[PDB]
């Protein structure tokens, strides 16, 4: 299993930030398998963002929902997370990890540092 | 014996009385799992194991189902489905010398946990991450065993404690360890309810005149009517006649 | 707020150490799936144990979890200098997965 | 230096008196076992009380011990003319059994 | 329980002093029981000398160790204490009392006064 994130490394306030996480070894078609997103401020703890199941039932974090519409494409096995309205709070590392129900987020990727400022 | 050298034993084929304990000592630590101590003497068991050793004061709590520590996780651990109980009575009048008694040891360092009832004696020198300092000193060259070293100035938490753990079996047991101990003076020539070694009945008992062979215990007339019985205490043969009855 | 972890621990090299992940929140459910992650100095967290006493094949044999009710006592035996790192706990509540406040373990 | 005992005492016959033998030295341990010995006028000392609040069967019912912290207050009630004698205290330290400086009791 | 000391009453300076303490009523085989020695200068306080446990684990006084090799014989219940190089400080009474762990020196003997001089 392998994951890799990509997208813009730098972004300005009130801009649409997009990220694409491409994985290999598994897909989002088999049961139980899912893919979620997590962020980590510099030197702080991680946090959840959203989750996209294999049956296409999607879930978001209560506090930060109603945005960052998580889409996917099962043809090239790619997941897309998109969060608009950049704030200086959004400068942190970002990870796309694979979720099973008991073994929560057992396979994390590399993570790409992205900045939100002038 | 020491903690890592517990004295396993089996005690079967006996009329077992668990009330010889109570005349022994104040029984500082006495708590039973799966069976009440009061109602022990009656119940019967398959195989009763007893493990005896000595530990320090503030670690008597660690001999319990599912509790993690340093004596429980390194040299003596008992399972979660344990049935039985533990008996510990503080003993520092026969175990502590003035200056520190370096006679009782306990594995203090090791690599991982042990399986239930897994006792080991190996005393090799612990590793040092890289190829270690075998038989010499250095970074972390710590012998695995460590002596207790009791002295008569230690606090009650550091005093020696003797402890025995009894492991029972209760499922489908072929009674091998349990005591009845209940008999009554014999009554003759009166309608009496009798229970002779399991044979239960009613009737009048009379002195017998028939010769039971020495290996026989019961007597029968025609049609399986139990006519006589020999006493398991005085070995006398007794005649049984059903007391008088009839229609009116 | 969701979980709770102590600030830090420092165990002498060659000893054992346990960390607690108290939930400190009512209705986290049955609290049955609890994963632990090893955070390196600027690296992707690695799963150490999930399903409390179970453990995924691929990691060492010293970590072992337990649950004294509402927390997860993550254990580390045979402390090696390699273990200096951050540790986090993770377990869903009724509505969503929660994380621990983090813990630092430095070996000296 | 290890313990400390008064020079001598003289109590009128029939009253009570308590004597202290303070250690005045740190780390004598828990200071839990403290025995007192009766030195006759040129005879082998006889144990009067040990384990201060305890007392060995075989002696009178007037002696009773107590501990006011770091010392052992050996008490003597109803002083009789027979009680004129020497008294010593004894309790192990970390390295070896130690004694008190001695006390003299003359009844008048 | 009973104890009785015996030995030479007179000894010369820089000499090997020996003392034999015979007891009756108890032995050195049961647990906890031990036997120790004590000395007393004229008009001064007592002092320790040695101790012989029941398991044959032996103890000496720190200041005056490396001497007084204390031996024993459990058949006739007899203890032997031997301290060489007599000095005028060692002119004192000597007692052999049986020691238990809580009841320190509960059974004393008689004691023999010994002199070290011409």
């Amino acid at each position: 299993i392998t994951l890799k994130e990509s997208g813009p490394t730098l972004v300005k306030p009130t801009q649409t930030l997009t990220l694409t996480c491409t994985f290999s070894g598994f897909s989002l078609s088999t049961g139980g398998v899912s893919v979620g997103w997590i962020r980590q401020p510099p030197g702080k703890a991680l946090e959840w963002l959203a989750l996209i199941y294999w049956d296409d039932d999607k879930r978001y974090s209560p506090s930060l929902e109603s945005r960052l519409t998580i889409t996917k494409d099962t043809s090239k096995n790619l997941v897309v997370l998109t969060l608009t309205n950049m704030d200086p709070v959004d400068t942190a590392t970002y990870y796309c990890a694979h979720k099973t129900i008991p073994t929560i987020f057992d396979y994390w990727g590399q993570g790409t540092l992205v900045t939100v400022s002038s | 014996a020491s903690v890592y050298a517990w004295n396993r034993k089996r005690i079967s084929n006996c009329v077992a009385d668990y009330s010889v304990l109570y005349n022994f000592a104040p029984f500082f630590a006495f708590k039973c799992y799966g069976v009440s101590p009061t109602k022990l003497n009656d119940l019967c068991f398959t195989n009763v194991y007893a493990d005896s050793f000595v530990i320090r004061g503030n670690e008597v709590s660690q001999i319990a189902p599912g509790q993690t520590g340093n004596i429980a996780d390194y040299n003596y651990k008992l399972p979660d489905d344990f049935t039985g109980c533990v008996i510990a009575w503080n003993s520092n009048k026969l175990d502590s010398k003035v200056g520190g008694n370096y006679n009782y040891r306990y594995r203090l360092f090791r690599k991982s946990n042990l399986k239930p009832f897994e006792r080991d004696i190996s005393t090799e020198i612990y590793q040092a991450g890289n190829k270690p300092c075998n038989g010499v000193a250095g970074v972390n060259c710590y012998f695995p065993l460590q002596s207790y070293g009791f002295r008569p100035t230690y606090g009650v938490g550091h005093q020696p404690y003797r402890v025995v753990v009894l492991s029972f079996e209760l499922l489908h047991a072929p009674a091998t360890v349990c005591g009845p101990k209940k008999s009554t003076n014999l009554v003759k020539n009166k309608c009496v309810n009798f229970n002779f070694n399991g044979l239960t009945g009613t009737g009048v008992l009379t002195e017998s005149n028939k010769k039971f062979l020495p290996f026989q215990q019961f007597g029968r007339d025609i049609a399986d009517t139990t006519d006589a019985v020999r006493d398991p205490q005085t070995l006398e043969i007794l005649d049984i006649t059903p007391c008088s009855f009839g229609g009116v | 707020s969701a979980l709770t972890q102590p600030a830090s621990v420092s165990g002498s090299p060659g000893q054992s150490i346990t960390i607690s992940c108290t939930a400190t929140s009512s209705d986290v459910g049955a609290y049955q799936y609890v994963s632990w992650y090893q955070q390196y100095p600027g690296k992707a967290p690695k799963l150490m144990i999930y399903e409390v006493s179970k453990r995924p094949s691929g990691v060492s044999n010293r970590f072992s979890g337990s649950k004294s009710g509402n927390t997860a006592s993550l254990t580390i035996s045979g402390l090696q200098a390699e273990d200096d790192a951050y540790y986090y706990c993770n377990s869903y509540t009724t509505s969503s997965v929660v994380f621990g406040g983090g813990t630092k373990l430095t070996v000296l």
